[PDB]
């Protein structure tokens, strides 16, 4: 089925590559975790609808639906769900990605490779875009891009 | 390959919530490839 949620993308004992977020009826997460491939939902398929690699992202069965974005000011949630472990709401404050083409929200997690996908959240729980295309800085941590497509 | 899905929870807002983690202001490139490195 397609009901709304956060969903763990797997394969197959099996491993888990990333997650994703169902909303509207479409299958949202990022493009290096399915690399666009086909997806098994319970009996049925999802196929691939869009995607970019510049961005990082794809969608299944229809268009990309997240629209919601970062207000730059507020505090936000990720909504992790790292592989073998519970989903958890971490709250933080934005840092920012300083591009050529505008500034990113980012934020100062660390997860593993397979919890790529993950949705952060606004306070009113919309999606403003998922976690895990992002860099390493010196100290060895991570920020991750707060990555949202276009509706 | 079977690559599948599996519902792992509900999409709400975590009320008091675990508060963490700092607030990076880092000039970034993308590529083509998607992606970020840092610019030095
Ligand atoms: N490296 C640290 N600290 N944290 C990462 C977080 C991964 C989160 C999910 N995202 C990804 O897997 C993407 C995939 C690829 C998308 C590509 N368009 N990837 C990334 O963005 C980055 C990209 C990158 C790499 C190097 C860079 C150097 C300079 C500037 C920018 C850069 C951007 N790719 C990596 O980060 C790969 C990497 C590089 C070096 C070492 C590791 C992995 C080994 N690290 C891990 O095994 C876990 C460690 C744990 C897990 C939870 C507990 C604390 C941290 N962390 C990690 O794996």
């Amino acid at each position: 089925e397609t009901t709304d949620g956060v969903y763990r993308v797997m394969t197959r004992g099996s491993t888990q590559v990333g997650v994703g977020v169902m909303q509207e009826g479409v299958f949202h997460t990022m493009w290096h975790v399915t690399k666009g491939a086909a997806l098994r939902s319970g009996e049925g398929r999802l196929d691939p609808y869009w995607g970019d690699v510049k961005q990082d992202l794809v969608s299944y069965c229809g268009p990309w639906k997240l629209d919601a974005a970062w207000d730059g000011l507020s505090e936000v949630q990720l909504l992790a769900v790292p592989p073998g472990e519970r989903a958890k709401n971490i709250q933080t404050l934005p840092g920012i990605f300083k591009t050529k083409d505008g500034d990113i929200g980012a934020v100062a997690l660390d997860y593993p490779a397979g919890t790529s996908g993950s949705p952060i959240l606004d306070k009113c729980g919309r999606v403003i875009g998922l976690y895990g295309n992002g860099v390493v800085i010196k100290n060895g941590s991570y920020v991750s891009a707060i990555t949202q497509g276009k509706r | 390959v079977d690559m599948y899905i599996e519902r792992a929870g509900d999409i709400t807002w975590e009320k008091d919530a675990e508060v963490t983690g700092n607030s990076p202001r880092l000039d970034v490139a993308l590529d083509e490839s998607g992606d970020f490195s840092l610019v030095e």
